[PDB]
């Protein structure tokens, strides 16, 4: 696994004339995995012979 | 003279697009200007009169 996150954030809105909260939450990452770690999965049905 | 505005209903879901919006206030103007322009005019025979 290679996963790791660049930002995380929560910002926050107010409105005068309805009189309400609006809250916004960013979230922001790089979702990887790395080819040069052992990964093996076990197939049932019919899979290719190459 | 600025006069008493008028009052408004809440709205939240209105609020939502009017948050920004303008509402001039009341104001009356009135201007007062110069009028009256006289002179009173007498004669007074100085010897005629001694």
């Amino acid at each position: 696994f290679m996963v790791y996150d660049n930002l995380h954030k929560m910002e926050t809105v107010r409105n005068p004339r309805g009189l309400y909260w609006n809250y916004y939450y960013h979230v922001w990452q790089t979702l990887s995995v790395s080819r040069f770690a052992n990964a093996v999965a076990f197939v049932s049905g019919d899979v290719p012979a190459v | 003279y600025t006069d008493i505005t008028k009052e408004k209903q809440y709205d939240a879901e209105e609020a939502e697009q009017k948050v920004f919006e303008r509402e001039m206030p009341n104001v009356k103007t009135l201007f007062h200007e110069r009028n009256r322009q006289g002179f009173y005019h007498q004669t007074i025979q100085d010897d005629s009169l001694k």
